[PDB]
């Protein structure tokens, strides 16, 4: 019989890093690997390859 | 690595019988954590221990024996331990006759109920050494003076030559006749052993102190052997123990049947052919009479 | 002694990374194939796509002779028993419940 | 129980059959004809698609259960 | 404990336990490791299944903090950990067999015991095993594929 | 037979593990008979009652001067070659390191000797031992000791099929002992790779085949084109056996699915 456990250390916290709060959300791990990149990703790439000025 | 036999077990690539000696001692020191890995190389050690040119096969036999004693499994713990000859005994006291005892002792009560009972071929495939272990840790109980214990002990193996010497040891013959009458009614199932029990019961009321007739008497309805209970009745009436040929009519009257009261009457003709109290007795008139007046 | 499991999974990360533009291409040459896995040449890809195949985590074919990886992906899962597989899991589980 | 049928009444077929090829008892055309229908009727020729369709078949009884 | 009867057992598996833990500080005795194998062999012949698995926990843990794995490989294998013990005392055996596993190659069964650890540690807390229990599953599902 | 008459059978092993050492350098059939003889003393230090350490810090200064004797014997054990040969002895070793972090100090030699327990291994394809005995060695070492980098990336590549392989089998000089022994895994590699090929293309130039299985002439090539059975057309070319013929029976499945439905069956009877 035992009910106890305190061989392993444990890390206990009130200072919380962020990520997607879950409630029912669907927790993709796709959007996880962006940063809402995508209006950049855009401007940079229209400018850079030129596709805002030789090509609409 | 370190508390692994690796070290241990790789040796023997020379074949220097003092390099299986030096190692079937540190080995032999420590099977007592490193066993687990032993498991794999058992081989190393049975092909020692059937090659009979080294005389390292006692502790081979040993070490043999320490392996299936720490994997519980067992069984080949009593061909190995049996083949250590001397190294294991009753008398060293370790864990392993500890177990390898109760573990030889039901092995060995197994083997002679059905040898003892069904073939010819009885004890043939009974091994001696294990009954010298049986008899090396019996003859323990008669000096310990555990005849309460052996007892009991003379009914597993089924040998009378050890239940009829239990009962002699000391001044402890009155209680054991105590013990064996309510084993030999309630413990025993076999009739043909149970027989073979009374028998020796019926001896030891006769070589051992007065004879007592209220006990030959009862053993003789279990037995059924007519002829016997009419000449142990009839050499207290010629010697004039009438007082004692009484008691054996009206044991042999309540407890017996009526075809064993008339096997006896028929022997007492069968004798008398080239008076008849006990033929009163034995008939039940009188004790009729005396239950009427009742 | 976590990190001993770690440094192993160099082997996954390729799996994956192949196993993934298997399933977003039907062909490809090998040059690229080392661009986009951050691999060392194109002489490194050919052995390790052609290692992916013999341990059926891939199924395509290789043509050398014009340097590309060819896809030979065309089942509709379920000709296979797969899925049959798959339930014959879960109610057993489930049952045992 | 219905295999304990099928079995004993192609066994009774079996017999018959050999009865005539062997320890003669003569033929009756009429049996051996229906006889052929019989091994033209076996589930056979069309073997590749349905494998393809009973898996499938099978497939949904699974989700069912 | 080493007196007699069959009740003791149970306590003295809470007496193990603390045992190990103080001997743990200093620098965790692997003399202790031959007094726990004593003890076990014979709990395993009294049939005190409780002590048997505590112990074989405290003994598992003994080999594990040291590198001697295989030496608990082929133990877990030769042994068998006892049908009734109290959930923790299942939870420890299910964490280190499946450690275990996952060392010598063979992520499959391990994903599956790892897993069944995770769901045996008592519910509302036990801080510090479930954290770590994590960090490993969550490596052998990747191992895995 | 006191301290100082075992110490004289330490130093009549100096004057063998020495002449081990000077006859490396010349490389003698001599090297052969001073380590024929250091598998005699060996019956001779066992005998002075040197097996491994159970306590004793005399016997513990007695168990640094006999362990040389098999590390210098180990080596020489492995170019006198065969299997259990140099195997019984890692035994021995991997014992004797950790009795040397015990009591004793430890020396550049000791993990250098374990490396080549790792090839062992290797060539040995039991890469569920390399793992373990890969972590009886702190992890920090295997960054820092860059002479037991080798053998583990070469696991790394072993495992998941990656052949540059047999380019690194020659570039592990760092450790001379390594290259030595290497060589027997070599003619794995060969198999693995043409196992993979075997189902990976159907038609490539024979020469680009005698580069592919590192080989540097036709002849090799063509007994290796042979073995496996495939055609000397102008292009070597292949047999389909990658899926010669398909699964597309279920009748194989019939008797087993059956078996299972029954199962179920069983499991929704059954009074529980």
């Amino acid at each position: 019989e035992d009910d106890e456990f305190e061989e392993f250390p444990a890390e206990d916290w009130a200072g919380l890093d962020e990520d997607e709060d879950a409630h029912v959300w669907e927790d993709n791990w796709d959007d996880d690997n962006v940063e809402d990149d995508f209006s950049n990703q855009l401007r940079a790439e229209l400018e850079k390859h030129g596709y805002k000025m030789e090509t609409s | 690595m370190i508390t692994s036999a690796a070290g241990i077990i790789s040796l023997l690539d020379e074949d220097e019988p003092q390099l299986k000696e030096f190692a079937l001692h540190k080995l032999n020191a420590v099977v007592n954590d490193f066993w687990a890995e032993i498991s794999e190389s058992v081989d190393k050690i049975e092909v020692l221990y059937e090659d009979e040119g080294f005389r390292s096969r006692q502790f081979a036999a040993l070490v043999a024996s320490k392996v299936f004693y720490h994997l519980g499994a067992f069984e080949e713990s009593l061909n190995y331990a049996l083949g250590a000859g001397d190294l294991f005994n009753v008398n060293d006291n370790s864990e392993y006759v500890e177990t390898i005892i109760a573990k030889c002792i039901d092995h060995y009560t197994k083997q002679c109920v059905e040898n003892a009972d069904l073939p010819e071929g009885e004890k043939k495939p009974i091994d001696q050494r294990l009954e010298g272990i049986v008899n090396k840790m019996f003859q323990r109980c008669l000096d310990d003076h555990k005849y309460k214990q052996a007892i009991g002990i003379a009914l597993e193996t089924r040998r009378l030559d050890v239940f009829e010497k239990t009962i002699l040891e000391s001044n402890d013959v009155p209680g054991m006749l105590a013990y064996s009458l309510k084993l030999c009614m309630s413990l025993m199932q076999n009739k043909q052993f149970r027989n073979k029990v009374l028998r020796v019961l019926v001896k030891i009321y006769m070589n051992l102190e007065k004879p007592d007739f209220i006990n030959v008497c009862q053993c003789l309805i279990f037995l059924d052997d007519p002829q016997a209970v009419s000449d142990i009745l009839e050499k207290l009436v010629k010697e004039d123990n009438l007082l004692m040929a009484y008691q054996i009519c009206f044991d042999l009257y309540e407890s017996a049947s009526q075809q064993f009261l008339s096997s006896v009457i028929q022997n007492l003709r069968t004798v008398g052919t080239p008076t008849l109290k006990m033929i009163k007795i034995l008939s039940g008139e009188m004790a009729i009479e005396l239950h009427l007046q009742f | 002694g976590t990190y001993t499991l770690i440094i192993r999974l160099r082997h996954n990360v390729i799996k994956t990374g192949v196993r993934m533009i298997s399933l977003s291409y039907s062909r490809i040459s090998l040059a690229d194939i080392a661009q986009k896995l951050q691999l060392d040449s194109p002489e490194d890809a050919e052995f390790i796509v052609a290692k992916a195949i013999r341990d059926g985590v891939i199924e395509a074919s290789i043509n050398h002779e014009k340097g590309y990886v060819q896809s030979k992906e065309m089942i509709d899962i379920y000709s296979t028993r797969e899925p049959q597989l798959a339930f014959h899991q879960r109610i057993s589980f489930c049952l045992d419940i | 129980h219905g295999l304990k049928g099928l079995n004993s009444k192609l066994l009774d077929i079996r017999s018959y059959l050999e009865k005539v090829a062997t320890g003669k008892l003569p033929i009756n055309h009429q049996i051996i004809y229906q006889l052929q229908d019989v091994f033209n009727l076996l589930p056979d020729v069309s073997l590749q698609e349905f494998v393809k369709a009973f898996y499938l078949k099978t497939n949904d009884q699974m989700v069912v259960v | 404990s080493t007196q007699n009867r069959r009740a003791l057992d149970l306590v003295a598996a809470k007496c193990y336990y603390y045992h190990a833990r103080v001997y743990e500080f200093l620098d965790k005795l692997d003399v202790v490791r031959s007094f726990l194998h004593a003890r076990l062999r014979t709990a395993t012949l009294r049939h005190d299944a409780d002590g048997q698995a505590t112990l074989l926990n405290l003994l598992l843990r003994n080999y594990l903090h040291y590198s001697l794995y295989d030496q608990a490989e082929k133990l877990v294998s030769k042994s068998v950990f006892p049908e009734q013990a109290n959930n923790n005392e299942w939870a420890r055996y299910l964490y280190y067999t499946g450690r275990i596993k996952a060392i010598q190659l063979e992520y499959s069964e391990a994903r599956r015991t790892m897993t069944n650890a995770l769901r045996k540690a008592p519910q509302h807390t036990a801080v510090g095993f479930k954290q770590t229990v994590h960090k490993l599953l969550i490596v052998v599902e990747l191992l895995l594929g | 037979g006191p301290a100082a008459t075992s110490g004289a059978v330490l130093q009549a092993a100096t004057g063998m593990y020495e002449q081990l050492k000077g006859e490396w350098n010349r490389k003698s059939p001599n090297l052969s008979k001073c380590g024929e003889e250091l598998g005699r003393l060996k019956l001779v230090l066992l005998e002075l009652n040197f097996l491994p350490t159970t306590g004793t810090k005399l016997t513990k200064q007695q168990l640094i001067l006999a362990r040389d004797i098999l590390e210098i014997g180990a080596q020489w054990s492995i170019l006198r070659k065969d299997i259990p040969s140099f195997e019984r002895y890692m035994a021995q070793l991997k014992c004797y390191y950790f009795d040397y972090k015990e009591q004793l100090p430890e020396s550049a030699y000791m993990h250098q000797l374990l490396g080549l327990n790792l090839l062992f291994l290797l060539s040995q394809n039991r890469v569920a031992e390399f793992h373990t005995e890969l972590e009886r060695l702190p992890a920090k070492d295997i960054q820092t000791n860059v002479y037991i980098k080798h053998p583990v990336s070469l696991e790394q590549y072993l495992m998941e099929g990656s052949y540059n392989k047999v380019f690194l089998a020659k570039g592990n000089i760092p450790a001379e002992s390594y290259t030595f022994f290497i060589d027997i895994l070599l003619d794995t590699i060969r198999d693995e790779i043409a196992g993979c090929i075997e189902k990976a293309y159907e038609k490539i130039l024979f020469t680009e085949a005698t580069r592919i299985l590192f080989f540097n002439t036709p002849k090799k090539m063509t007994d290796y084109a042979k073995k496996r059975g495939w055609v000397l057309g102008p292009n070597n070319y292949y047999s389909f056996a990658s899926q010669q013929q398909k699964p597309e029976d279920t009748t194989i499945p019939s008797t087993e699915l059956a078996k299972q439905v029954i199962e179920y069956a069983r499991q929704l009877e059954m009074i529980v």
